[PDB]
């Protein structure tokens, strides 16, 4: 049984540190070329850092001077000293042994780090109401931090025609996602529509009713 | 008479870097005025002494080694360098005094469809010393169960080939190198310039 | 330097049909220095690929690698539902080099969009801020354009987009477009619109609202 099991991601504000954590089983650090590889939200994979069996270490450019890669023979980890984060290091973070011409075979299931000055915040959920066939509603989850927020209609009880968006950072550095529903236009006058928006980071529960807007 | 330099730079086929050759020069007079004339070398830097002053120094012995690597791995044959080569192959001294010349040899070291003749070692637990060569071809232990020379998981051939294809870009492409150290050891000197 | 690319960025083919994803180099490289990798949503890459054409251990038979110098393929014949993912080529020069990705995608009929404008709430405008929302629901393929209209003055630079990832059922995809401004601004114009292009359409659709009515 071959494992990377990865830890240490978490929160930091720019200009901080933090250390990554690659515990292996199945492999050897010390005998292996290990690297990270990391992925920011939406986009492709990075490589970040490498370092060979022999102690050598090479590291990308967007990195050089701020991370340290490094292990503990004893404790067969393999580790990730970050230091000076930046925005652009919010990212999923993966460790993988190396066999450069065989590929990276191993994977970690990676570690997630996130680099703001932001504060937690719960979220403002304000109704996204139906224009007085089929009619959308929704609830505009508004201005929270960190992720995630985790959004239900009805208790559950409505799932059919849901669309939870992907939040998008906003310029504020508060996240900022949407959620809607299709109903058939006869039900906007015989069934509720209740979003319930739950910021588990705050303790924040939020259930709106959202009704078409009268005149 | 003069120090054979010629069967090394000349010669018609050269060593893979990881059984890099040694030729031990001695007892005869060097001339650095030629090697330094041509304009086929790519690469040529000396560290510790300057080209042209080699034909007024003597030394003990001169060592010329001589192998192939890919264009972008030349720059890791100088001192204080890391890498596959400088790590695993060949390796430089930190206070290393001599030359490294270098130069393309695309035209004879490369085949359509692949030379896989020269090999460079890939996989090996720690560094080399300086001036170390191994030849070893146990299968590499990546894990903690021994290989006992089979292959598979975790254990795995630690050489691997160049395939030199003429098609290559220059950083791929075959270049043969010679090092010449001088050994400025502490006994009746041998190895003139002249 | 080396630079990857990988081309198409988004593969649109049904199930069984043959998936052919190319990965190109800046300079002639050894095949044994290109591998590639899958990945599938929230899930970290495995290696599928090395030495340009060398199936990984456990990769089914389906998956094949080739080319060589500046051009590699990977090949996936007969398509699976589980290969609906992404795919990085990567490059081992001195250090890995992984391309862009390539999106292998569920083909389907081409879907217009229904297309609904949310007016900011009350609640919102007391705050000072009002949010504008158009959504582009289950629409395909992914490429549409969302154009903000303010009393018909084209809108850019204050709108974010955020798209779903293809549906399980239909096979669509569905956006919702926030046009942000202050109370302040907001008061200051009458007609907010959204104009949607998509293939669907023959004609751009606008949703629109007066503030106000
Ligand atoms: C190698 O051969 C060339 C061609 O005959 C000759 O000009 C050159 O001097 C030789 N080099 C040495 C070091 O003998
Ligand atoms: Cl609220
Ligand atoms: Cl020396
Ligand atoms: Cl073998
Ligand atoms: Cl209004």
């Amino acid at each position: 049984e071959v494992q990377l099991l990865e830890s240490g991601g978490g929160l930091v504000q720019p200009g901080g540190s933090l250390r990554l954590s690659c515990a292996a089983s199945g492999l050897t650090v010390r005998s292996n070329y290990m690297n990270w590889v990391r992925q920011a939200p939406g986009k492709g994979l990075e490589w970040v850092s490498l370092i060979y069996s022999g102690g050598s270490t090479f590291y990308a450019d967007s990195v050089k001077g701020r991370f340290t890669i490094s292990r503990h023979d004893s404790k067969n980890t393999l580790y990730l000293q970050m230091n000076s984060l930046r925005a652009e290091d919010t990212a999923v973070y993966y460790c993988a042994r190396d066999l450069v011409v065989y590929g990276m075979d191993v994977w970690g299931q990676g570690t997630t780090v996130t680099v703001s000055s932001a504060s937690t915040k719960g979220p403002s959920v304000f109704p996204l109401a139906p224009s007085s066939g089929t009619a959308a509603l929704g609830c505009l989850v508004k201005d929270y931090f960190p992720e995630p927020v985790t959004v239900s209609w009805n208790s559950g009880a409505l799932t059919s025609g849901v669309h939870t968006f992907p939040a998008v950072l906003q310029s504020s550095g508060l996240y900022s996602l949407s959620s809607v529903v299709t109903v058939p236009s006869s039900s906007l006058g015989t069934q509720t529509y209740i979003c319930n928006v739950n910021h588990k980071p705050s303790n924040t529960k939020v259930d709106k009713k959202v009704e078409p807007k009268s005149c | 008479n003069l120090c054979p330099f010629g069967e090394v730079f000349n010669a018609t086929r050269f060593a893979s870097v990881y059984a890099w050759n040694r030729k031990r020069i001695s007892n005869c007079v060097a001339d650095y005025s030629v090697l330094y004339n041509s304009a086929s070398f790519s690469t040529f830097k000396c560290y510790g002494v300057s080209p042209t002053k080699l034909n007024d120094l003597c030394f003990t012995n001169v060592y010329a080694d001589s192998f192939v690597i890919r264009g972008d791995e030349v720059r890791q044959i100088a001192p204080g360098q890391t890498g596959n080569i400088a790590d695993y192959n060949y390796k430089l001294p930190d206070d290393f005094t001599g030359c490294v010349i270098a130069w393309n040899s695309n035209n004879l070291d490369s085949k359509v469809g692949g030379n896989y003749n020269y090999l460079y070692r890939l996989f090996r637990k720690s560094n080399l010393k300086p001036f170390e060569r191994d030849i070893s071809t146990e299968i590499y232990q990546a894990g903690s169960t021994p290989c006992n020379g089979v292959k598979g998981f975790n254990c795995y051939f630690p050489l691997q080939s160049y395939g030199f294809q003429p098609t290559y870009g220059v950083g791929y492409q075959p270049y043969r190198v010679v090092v010449l150290s001088f050994e400025l050891l502490h006994a009746p000197a041998t190895v003139c310039g002249k | 330097d080396i630079q990857m690319t990988q081309s198409p960025g988004t593969l649109s083919l049904s199930p069984g049909e043959r998936a052919t994803l190319s990965c190109r180099a800046s300079q002639s490289v050894s095949s044994s220095s290109l591998a590639w990798y899958q990945q599938k949503h929230g899930q970290a890459p495995r290696l599928l690929i090395y030495g340009t054409s060398s199936r990984a251990t456990g990769i089914p038979d389906r998956f094949s690698g080739s080319g060589s110098g500046t051009d590699f393929t990977l090949t996936i014949s007969g398509l699976e539902p589980e290969d609906f993912a992404v795919y990085y080529c990567q490059q081992y020069g001195s250090s890995p080099l992984f391309g862009g990705g390539t999106k292998v995608e569920i083909k389907r009929t081409v879907a217009a969009p229904s297309v609904f404008i949310f007016p900011p709430s009350d609640e919102q405008l007391k705050s000072g801020t009002a949010s504008v929302v158009c959504l582009l629901n289950n629409f395909y393929p992914r490429e549409a354009k969302v154009q903000w209209k303010v009393d018909n003055a084209l809108q850019s630079g204050n709108s974010q987009e955020s798209v779903t990832e293809q549906d399980s059922k239909d096979s669509t995809y569905s956006l919702s477009s926030t046009l942000t401004l202050s109370k302040a601004d907001y008061e200051k114009h009458k007609v907010y619109a959204c104009e949607v292009t998509h293939q669907g359409l023959s004609s751009p659709v606008t949703k629109s609202f007066n503030r106000g009515e």
